[PDB]
RNA sequence: UUAGGACCCGAAAGAUGGUGAACUAUGCCUGGGCAGGGCGAAGCCAGAGGAAACUCUGGUGGAGGUCCGUAGCGGUCCUGACGUGCAAAUCGGUCGUCCGACCUGGGUAUAGGGGCGAAAGACUAAUCGAACCAUCUAGUAGCUGGUUCCCUCCGAAGUUUCCCUCAGGAUAGCUGGCGCUCUCGCAGACCCGACGCACCCCCGCCACGCAGUUUUAUCCGGUAAAGCGAAUGAUUAGAGGUCUUGGGGCCGAAACGAUCUCAACCUAUUCUCAAACUUUAAAUGGGUAAGAAGCCCGGCUCGCUGGCGUGAGCCGGGCGUGGAAUGGAGUGCCUAGUGGGCCACUUUUGGUAAGCAGAACUGGCGCUGCGGGAUGAACCGAACGCCGGGUUAAGGCGCCCGAUGCCGACGCUCAUCAGACCCCAGAAAAGGUGUUGGUUGAUAUAGACAGCAGGACGGUGGCCAUGGAAGUCGGAAUCCGCUAAGGAGUGUGUAACAACUCACCUGCCGAAUCAACUAGCCCUGAAAAUGGAUGGCGCUGGAGCGUCGGGCCCAUACCC
RNA sequence: CAGAUCUUGGUGGUAGUAGCAAAUAUUCAAACGAGAACUUUGAAGGCCGAAGUGGAGAAGGGUUCCAUGUGAACAGCAGU
RNA sequence: CGCGAAGGCCCGCGGCGGGUGUUGACGCGAUGUGAUUUCUGCCCAGUGCUCUGAAUGUCAAAGUGAAGAAAUUCAAUGAAGCGCGGGUAAACGGCGGGAGUAACUAUGACUCUCUUAAGGUAGCCAAAUGCCUCGUCAUCUAAUUAGUGACGCGCAUGAAUGGAUGAACGAGAUUCCCACUGUCCCUACCUACUAUCCAGCGAAACCACAGCCAAGGGAACGGGCUUGGCGGAAUCAGCG
RNA sequence: UAACGCAGGUGUCCUAAGGCGAGCUCAGGGAGGACAGAAACCUCCCGUGGAGCAGAAGGGCAAAAGCUCGCUUGAUCUUGAUUUUCAGUACGAAUACAGACCGUGAAAGCGGGGCCUCACGAUCCUUCUGACCUUUUGGGUUUUAAGCAGGAGGUGUCAGAAAAGUUACCACAGGGAUAACUGGCUUGUGGCGGCCAAGCGUUCAUAGCGACGUCGCUUUUUGAUCCUUCGAUGUCGGCUCUUCCUAUCAUUGUGAAGCAGAAUUCACCAAGCGUUGGAUUGUUCACCCACUAAUAGGGAACGUGAGCUGGGUUUAGACCGUCGUGAGACAGGUUAGUUUUACCCUACUGAUGAUGUGUUGUUGCCAUGGUAAUCCUGCUCAGUACGAGAGGAACCGCAGGUUCAGACAUUUGGUGUAUGUGCUUGGCUGAGGAGCCAAUGGGGCGAAGCUACCAUCUGUGGGAUUAUGACUGAACGCCU
RNA sequence: GUCUACGGCCAUACCACCCUGAACGCGCCCGAUCUCGUCUGAUCUCGGAAGCUAAGCAGGGUCGGGCCUGGUUAGUACUUGGAUGGGAGACCGCCUGGGAAUACCGGGUGCUGUAGGCUU
């Protein structure tokens, strides 16, 4: 259904990684980590722009695919197609569990 | 039927109302444990000297008189 | 099922930010500043909570930082190398670097 | 603990021995009763018809577990009346059968694990899925209820282990009583401690001992943190180097000779992680040791230990208390209650969450009142004999209510939903030239931002798309001159639009102007069910919010 | 003794309240009498309407039968 | 289905005891189904019942032999019932699943197949039995989860645990039409006995104390407590 | 140091996989060699565990604890002590010792099972083994039995009973430590509303919607929980009746359009006022026929049983299907099935009376509480504005209606026991006449009275402002 | 200065390389009668001294990999104890005290006990 992000915002849980005690996982969707002109020296582009978090919440890998698109969506129409570069610094590792209870 | 389980948190009150912590370290501990080896001998040297008068301390009785004639020079 | 007995199964996967983490990061010109400053804030509405978007003092995404990163470069202790930069350090048996190369 | 009930009262049941068929169930003997009408079976007579079989028509006849229906017997519907009634099952209307398997009196039979049953577990003296009466009997009950005078002193548990154990017990634990062994001021008029004191101080003397503490010395661990160009695992992105590779191929030996070209690899780098990964690795924490149970010499003993050493144990002799702070320690019996727990700061597992379930440490509530939170287990202050005086903590000081009736200090805010105090019963992402501060970049006498002074200019519907586009779905394209001044074009609606119109600035007037971020308060975001709650009334130079002063009020606390 | 839906005995509020409504119906005069809606006589109007609100019996009751008298008590008001 | 009486079924504490039986197979006793009409399919594997039995596998009191000093140890011999073998379903009962195939596509005569002791035959229905289900089609209605009439792939229909039907009958269960009406639209009015008031006579249930509310907290729905709104003697008929 | 937390394993396996000693070194990779290949066998090199040690995982280990050889049975007999299981009780398992007899090793050493952590069992009873064993009841011999010590036969509910169902015919002790209703806390799920803005809306993100994401609210959905009641709160729906809410279907006032007019869609102040008649089903729900301005959603212990109904759940009787061998069960179908009490207090609607002005009476004022009116059609405006056209309204008037409210009896209808007057059946006073009885005999017509959307009349004026539109006008020389 | 035998600590002792050697002190080595084990006298065992430092080994070197000890990272992270501190909440500031780890940058590369030689 729907499970609405509200639930699992907090960081309220000991860290339970995708491993072998771990099966049946899905594959996170986001996969797609690098976009922009990837092949670009270090020499080319000298202004990193940042995005810093300030609460110590946990971030749906939902989010993730969609947030990364909406600042893509935005720079080709601004620099170009090979005018950026850009990096998410954050992988999805711990997996969230659910329960059905009809 | 179904019910609560335990919990355990006055267990350090009842703990120290009374108490006292040491097992009343003491001389003359018991040989209880020694290596029966070691302690047959340790039987025989208390036996020859809880035996008999003249052997053991005939050579006591020398060497304390020495002992008390030799200290007392001194004052 | 009565919730006698309720591990839930996983679905879903989730990543951690602690305050001060870095969530995304946009490299580009010097001169697009304002194009990463606010399609950052674009990104920023597809996430829970508030995240504060500033421009880094890092040339690139390297280690190494502002308008000193130019001297090293000439003075030869960093080459570049694809999206980033080696650091030359001189612990390396240098005198079979610059016998190799100067 | 056994019993005589065995604290008192309490079961559903079990056994022995007897009384009932006057109600009812059924068989039998012997007696009583059943208006009035319909339908019209056999059998009989006559007439007609036919060869006969026998067929038609009209009568007579009076059969039936037959029909309408009264007594009698029963009990369908109104789910009518009464429902502390007329009645512990009746009454009114309406109903079924009424010559038969019919209704009824009397006499006799069957009796409880038995009778009897056209069979519903029905009936057996208003009681039946085994009656009634007496006795075993005061039957057992980890299960409800109740337990009778005053004061004083002490005062818990809801946890461990085992149990056909989960509402109970045994066992540790916690609690009380009775003491006992010593120190000890119950120490004198002779002047103590390289150990403690009262006091000449202890001829007798445990000053030795011990702690929910720290100091000093030495051990111990693997949590937080951190780390992965450190092992295992997970994982992204480029660079460079040539082996099997391909896919596209070229030659036709053959092309990882070369060269394009991706690629599995290797090399150094890089992005991000781990409760069941870890090189490092804290805070808090766990034992020990802190002297007489010692320091030190001389001698003796051995059936073990062997260079001649021995390790243990015995005798004898000199030095006694040896880090800080506190008051006395040690020890033996008998033991009732408890073994349903709960709450909070923190740490924390399942869960979306829960006034949910489950754990560690501490403190609370139960067992506990008192001041404050308007009200309340558990929050803040504080622990209770009966009182007077004084001062306080937490709270507060418009009036309810003891206290600001200080001419209290600096500020912020208009709410047609203001705000008003730990736990707490006061909602968010997002917005606001409402308002008050801050940060950053600019521009202003090579003089500002306004307004007056001209406007989206023309080659030009450029070239194209043809998709119609003179600013528009959409196009590699997308300039010139003016350089005050206008993008081969930005918001409105469209037949291609006309049209509204989205900029730069000439001269004057002449000192502050622009933009973006940013936090304080206020506002929107903000929907629910009796009339409705900062505690109420009310409050706006505050009785609202922030940072704070003097003074003042009283608890069973502190002082006399 | 305060309790045990405690045992026995007693008394309240409720309360001068619910109630004295099944089957048509009584009225006038007179008598004894202290007293009369009710007893007795007379006059009238009604019903039970011969499967009776009639005349006799069996079970069962056991003196209720009949007469004289009484005004404690009972006859859910009263009463000769 | 049992039974020819030194018997079947049965009572009984016990006897040359008693009931059926003052009876005798056109009878007594034990069952199942339920008038008539028309039919009563396949399975004896399972669970029972019964029938026989030499060469008998197991088999207990006696009884017989062997060893021992004896108690005893051992062996052979060995009835009924079991084990072995027949019958019986109007005895309890039970009665399949896959593919492929005809001239458009859907269906399947047919063929292949695995598997039981048989594979549900005659009939019948979304029925008192059909979860999906308010099945699909038609009828009656303007509108019908209901009734009816067909369809059958029927979770889970079916032959004496009877199937199907059918004139008469039923205080049995359902649907519709004609007539009728206060059931209703929409209530009104009339009568009798009460209710009501008076004289007389007069009970019982019940009762911690008592009885106005809103909000708060609380054992999480207060008549009492906190903050408020407020409050007047004594009462009569009603009311839920 | 806990939960029906997590990822797993055991009831076994070994004469060697125990005990020694010796000699080697593994996994993996590279380069070379007849067949020979990626994958046999031969050689060299690199190789800190990357292999193996029975199995679950952790720990441990390279001249071993791994591999291969040679010999053996320390897996033997007997005392005690100690550790792990929070009773410092057992079993089990294990560690140091000690006394014996041995194994291997020249040797020092090691070894009384497996490299460590699990692989297991009381009393009673039976069975085997042991000594010149004890007893066998007045003495003796023998057979037999009883003893003492040590193993085995097993209780897996594993500190250890010998044990099948149903009860809807049920019973008793109790329980809110314990379920079915409300009432609580939460809000997954259900419902509703925002933010961002890729797009859809031929043109264009935002007239109307809005995916990828994210934030909340409500308790009218089902859940999760067990706090209150099991010495009883009567548990589904429908009928009747009141009030309340707004998240508004229609009505009054308004904003916007891709809005010409008509109809419409999004929204604001807004709960005053309305939101229907019916077939089927027990129905809440659903689906339909019809009218209408619309046929909006809800709450009050899932309102409302001393208000009713009892249709369906849900007792006892029954039949069918399925299951069970059987009693019986179904969270499948059908049928028949007792609904109790008000006079108490309170509230509420009515009705006497109360305190005070000396006592009475008359005529009136308003402090307060209640509140009430709502909706539509037709004519005209007008076939006009608007539109190519098809189509097509409003404001002011005129006339009437639906819903509701208050009355009234002139007319119409109903009532009727003025028991009024006739007709009339059966019986009864001898008959005529006049009458009576039949619970009001029956039936005509009916005064007064009470009554009906079934007849009749009447139903209203201002003030303050909200939404919105504006005037003047700064902050900010313009502009609002 | 150093070696040999037996060792303690067990990498500052290792690993990759390159350079030089202080009596055969250790080794390389020449053979297989005997002791002894092998497919092989390569290993193991046994008998010697013709040569040899090339190799082992030792000493040194590498702006070496490693390794030990320091420094910055940092008084950051984390945390014992307190509050009627902020925040709806995630969390955060403060007082009291304790207090780390990578990146990066330097320094170091065996000490030694007993017995026995060598002065090459």
């Amino acid at each position: 259904g729907r499970r609405p992000a509200r639930c699992y915002r907090y960081c309220k849980n000991k860290p339970y990684p995708k491993s072998r005690f771990c099966r049946g996982v899905p594959d996170a969707k986001i996969r797609i980590f690098d976009l922009g002109r990837k092949k670009a020296k270090v020499d080319e582009f000298p202004l990193c722009g940042h995005m810093v978090s300030d609460e110590y919440e946990q971030l749906s890998s939902e989010a993730l695919e969609a947030a990364r698109i909406c600042a893509n969506k935005y720079m080709v129409k601004s620099c170009g197609k090979d005018g950026f570069h850009i990096r998410v610094r954050l992988h999805p590792f711990h997996v969230i569990r659910i329960n059905k209870m009809l | 039927a179904k019910s609560k389980n335990h919990t355990t948190h006055n267990q350090s009150r009842k703990w120290h109302r009374n108490g006292i912590k040491k097992p009343r370290s003491q001389r003359y501990e018991s040989l209880k444990g020694v290596d029966p080896k070691f302690l047959r001998n340790m039987r025989f040297a208390k036996k020859h000297n809880k035996k008999g008068l003249k052997k053991m301390q005939a050579n006591n009785a020398k060497a304390m008189a020495a002992r008390a004639e030799a200290i007392k020079a001194l004052v | 099922t009565g919730m006698r007995g309720a591990f839930g199964k996983p679905q879903g996967t989730v990543a951690r930010v602690h305050i001060g983490q870095v969530i995304m990061s946009i490299r580009t010109k010097l001169q697009n500043k304002e194009h990463v400053v606010e399609a950052l804030r674009r990104a920023k509405f597809k996430f829970p909570g508030r995240q504060k978007i500033h421009i880094s003092k890092k040339w690139g995404f390297t280690k190494f930082n502002a308008d000193e990163f130019e001297d090293m470069v000439a003075e030869k202790r960093l080459i570049p190398d694809g999206c980033g930069v080696k650091y030359i350090p001189n612990r390396g048996p240098l005198d079979k670097w610059r016998a190799l190369h100067s």
